[PDB]
RNA sequence: UUAUUAUAUGCACUUGUAUGAUUAACAAUGCGAAAGAUUCAGGAUACCUUCGGGACCCGUCUUGAAACACGGACCAAGGAG
RNA sequence: AAGAUCAAGGUUAUGAUAUAAAUGUCCCAGUGGGCCACUUUUGGUAAGCAGAACUGGCGCUGUGGGAUGAACCAAACGUAA
RNA sequence: ACCUAUACAUUACCGCUAAAGUAGAUGAUUUAUAUUACUUGUGAUAUAAAUUUUGAAACUUUAGUGAGUAGGAAGGUACAA
């Protein structure tokens, strides 16, 4: 059930693993089976199964060679740890403040305002819009958005036209705006939970009435000695 | 007398059927058994005996009219229809397509062959389809 | 057929109609149609020069001996016919383009023996023509590459 | 500040014979594949051979054929002569050989033949 | 619309304004069509700043960029039917450019002969015409 | 005597590393929406505008020409190794 | 004394390099009016003067720099980030 | 510390030079498998799939470099016949 390394990561080249390999190394036991198998079939009774030139025969247009699929490797984050309270410092959300709950495989954030207070819903942002500040949020109570993952926000859906399948449509459906039941009680459950932490903390720019305001680095303040 | 050598040398810029329209490097072969209109070396009429020609249909598209090589025999001496044989085919390519690869024991051409029997189609397919329509 | 050789009863034909019906049975048909279309009046200025402009040579005839053959053939468009002792290399070549459709009457390739020998036998015209010695025996590079023996 | 890419890289030597023969060039193609695929230095050099000018090339008459024969470790011996091959009279008796050139003199066929050799092509060759 | 020829990188023109020869826009006479200063008093010659380019190598496009109209389509001068259909395999190389000097009945033929060949014609509106 | 390193670590699978110009996983948006034709991106075409910077008149003899050196008002066509 | 025949010899007997070099043909153009600077100098009080020695530029060379500038400095220019 | 030339470094791209291969297609090569031979594992053969008809007086492939009058060579373009 097992034996691993590879330490190179760090080194960055090296061992470890050819080391600890021969330590424990066998001399004795290489025996194999591992069955390939096609099932390109002529099975014929008449059944007669082939697939015979379908075609790869030269109508000759010349298609780009597909550049094929560069490594998963985890998405290093700076020390953005959930929850910091950080600044959307653009997209509609503009110098508004809001938690972090979490981190997804696609690399980008999961920030809540809390809703209640600082109108910003489950709404996702990278990693680089954000100054993450100081401030921390106790991220102990939730629900984690172990059960908001990538899937589940998008979009049940973007048809191209009232359901079903070819009726030649019309104008408008709804690219941003119903909204969806499921999404409002997914809010309204990890925002009570964000109210009750939030509330230790006292009024001013971004907890909890704290929370409310729109940021001021008021005129002769700085951007670049804001140690947020 | 004849080699697949001396003919391209003797043709290379003096051949009629070699019209070249602009700078463009090199080409254009009209010259009968094509199968790309190229024209390289062995996109050509003599090369000697390997020449497959494909001409629709005429009052389309019962024919894909398949003209079959004829190897070393006939010189390839004028002509008796002898660089050449005439298949009149019909039904579906892919078919007329496998049934070619058979007859490629001469496997030089394969894919000019099938450059004239997909570029045929867009030439046959026109008064059934040319369309959209659902 | 390439040499195309044709009973020498082709000499004889006294009327231009005739000759037709010979020539294009013969196979000449499409060679002949692809001169009387062609014929078109010279962008140049040449249509001044009497150079009113050029339509197709399509065959050439060659004959031993002249039996109403050459009135006949002077008629039909670009249809010239040659005696096998003058052969002319503008004729045989128009342009320095080589292969010209050359029919030959049976008595005049069997006089192209004699006339131009072969490479033992003298041209017997041509005196000290030696029809050249080919640099490449086989030519056919390919065979050579081949090999075996490579 | 290139301390010196002055001269020369122009150099030289053709890479392919100046001519417009179509027999010659077949005979250049021929032992340019025969030169890197086969080794050995007579592919190297027959195929420069065919370069050559005809200044360069001037004709190797029939008596050089004969006085080759007079050495030593030489008899069984196929000529070459990338050339015209040239006649020479003065020579009483001409010895048997296979002599493979590129032209042949009319004169110089008959006297090769008579004796009894063969007048042979490169590509035979 | 027309599929497009054999995915190209992006055509650099790499100098687009025509060089125009020195002193065109002084002179009526001094043709736009260039003609190289070879002149012992030239400031362009001896390339001084400002003083417009002089067509050098350097802007040359790509080897692979060579050719291409925008859409592709490298230009094939186009005399009539048998012309066109030429350019049946090469559909995805090359477009008709109907000749000029080329009447009305025959380029309704040769635009008809290349729908069915499916090669792309840059100008059809050649010739069109409310007329007889 | 001890430490370190390499060899004795095969076979299967692998969106793993490189393979010597290794940009793509992943995703969003415009949109090809029949003809018709929206929308997006991109541009010193002609030419206009707005900003910066650079641009003195060619031909020529001459060591050197923008010269307060010489021909050339402007344009067409003849016109010279 | 040469030509020179024969036998002996550990490592080829300073250092970097070679953009490959040598050689021939054309009897080829273009040139036969030079100009400037470091250094060295002659004539002359001297000159942006007349004339050498060595070497580099300019002549045929912009660009950046010396505000400016044929020549001084830095640098030799395919096209762009 | 900063600024900054067409210099300098890297990269794409032009050209010129360099340097190498390319030319068994009744054949070659790759891929998958069934059979057979040997052996662990490989080849042969059969079958199915795929690539390959090269201006081989050019392409693929490669690197180093480009001022330029006089002048020389090379390769095109236009014009009338």
């Amino acid at each position: 059930k097992g034996k691993k390394h590879p330490v190179n990561s760090y080194l960055k080249g090296g061992i470890l693993r050819y080391s600890k390999a021969q330590m424990y190394k066998r001399r004795a036991l290489y025996r194999l089976k591992d069955k390939k198998s096609p099932v390109v079939e002529k099975a014929k009774v008449p059944i007669k199964k082939s697939k015979a030139s379908y075609p790869t025969k030269t109508f000759v247009k010349k298609r780009p060679s597909k550049a094929n699929f560069s490594e998963h490797k985890r998405n290093t984050r700076r020390n953005l740890t959930p929850g910091t309270v950080l600044i959307l410092l653009a997209g509609r959300h503009q110098g508004k403040r809001v938690v972090l709950l979490k981190v997804l495989a696609s690399g980008l954030l999961l920030v809540t305002g809390p809703f209640a207070l600082n109108s910003c819903p489950l709404r996702r942002v990278s990693q680089r819009y954000v100054i993450g500040t100081s401030s921390k949020v106790d991220l102990g109570a939730f629900k984690v958005p172990e059960h908001l993952n990538d899937a589940y926000f998008r979009r049940l859906k973007a048809k191209k036209d009232k359901k079903t399948g070819e009726a030649d449509i019309f104008a408008a459906k709804k690219e941003r705006f119903v909204p969806n039941e499921q999404r409002k009680k997914d809010q309204k459950e990890v925002d009570a939970a964000l109210l009750k932490v939030i509330k230790a903390h006292p009024e001013g720019k971004f907890f909890a009435k704290y929370l409310q305001n729109m940021f001021a680095l008021h005129s002769s303040q700085y951007p670049h000695r804001m140690r947020f | 007398a004849t080699s697949s050598h001396l003919n391209w040398l003797i043709i290379r810029n003096n051949n009629a059927f070699l019209l070249k329209k602009r700078d463009v490097k090199k080409p254009f072969s009209t010259e009968p058994n094509n199968l790309a209109s190229v024209s390289s070396y062995r996109y050509s009429g003599i090369v000697h005996k390997k020449t497959l020609g494909v001409v629709p249909a005429a009052d389309k598209k019962g024919f894909t009219a398949v003209l079959k090589k004829g190897k070393y025999a006939q010189r390839p001496a004028k002509n008796t229809v002898r660089v050449d044989f005439k298949a009149g085919p019909r039904r579906s390519l892919k078919k007329l397509k496998n049934l070619l690869i058979g007859s490629k024991y001469r496997k030089d051409l394969t894919q000019a062959a099938l450059r004239r029997a997909s570029a045929v189609l867009r030439s046959q397919k026109p008064a059934p389809v040319k369309g959209k329509k659902a | 057929e390439f040499p195309l050789v044709v009973s020498d009863e082709v000499q004889k034909v006294q009327k231009t109609k005739q000759a037709v019906i010979f020539l294009r049975r013969l196979k000449i048909w499409a060679d002949i149609q692809k001169v009387y279309k062609s014929q078109r009046f010279r962008a140049g200025r040449g249509t001044m020069r009497d150079r009113r402009r050029i339509a197709r040579r399509g065959p050439l005839v060659v004959y031993d001996k002249d039996e109403g053959l050459r009135k006949a053939f002077r008629n039909i468009p670009g249809i010239e016919t040659i005696n096998v002792d003058k052969l002319n290399l503008l004729k045989l070549a128009p342009g320095g383009h080589v292969g010209r459709f050359v029919i030959w009457t049976e008595s005049a390739f069997a006089r192209l023996n004699d006339l131009f020998g072969t490479w033992k036998k003298p041209s017997t015209l041509k005196k000290g023509y030696n029809l050249p010695q080919p640099k490449m025996a086989n030519t056919d590079l390919s065979r050579l590459l081949k090999s075996e023996e490579i | 500040g290139i301390d010196i890419n002055h001269k020369y890289d122009r150099k030289v030597r053709r890479t392919e014979p100046k001519s417009q023969d179509v027999y010659l060039r077949l005979l250049v193609k021929l032992y340019r594949f025969l030169q890197r695929r086969t080794n050995k230095k007579f592919n190297r050099i027959i195929l420069k051979r065919l370069f050559m000018s005809k200044i360069n090339r001037p004709p190797l008459s029939l008596q050089r054929i004969a006085r080759f024969f007079k050495a030593a470790n030489q008899p069984e011996s196929t000529i070459v002569v990338v050339g015209t091959v040239t006649d020479d009279a003065r020579l009483l008796v001409v010895p048997k050989l296979t002599v493979c050139a590129l032209h042949v003199t009319q004169t110089a066929r008959e006297r090769i033949l008579k004796a009894g050799g063969e007048v042979l092509t490169f590509d035979q060759l | 619309m027309t599929i497009r020829p054999a995915y190209r990188p992006k055509i650099v023109k790499k100098r687009t304004k025509h060089f125009i020869r020195h002193q065109s826009d002084r002179y009526a006479k001094l043709s736009h069509k260039w003609r190289k200063p070879k002149g012992i008093d030239n400031r362009v010659r001896r390339r001084f700043k400002g003083q417009y380019l002089m067509p050098n190598i350097g802007y040359g496009s790509n080897k692979r960029t060579r050719h291409m109209l925008p859409t592709g389509f490298k230009k094939f001068l186009v005399h009539n039917v048998r012309e066109l259909e030429v350019l049946l395999m090469q559909n995805r190389v090359y477009c008709g450019e109907i000749a000029h000097g080329v009447s009305s009945k025959k380029r309704k033929e040769i635009v008809e002969r290349a729908k069915q060949l499916s090669v792309r014609l840059t100008n059809p509106n050649g010739r069109l015409r409310s007329q007889e």
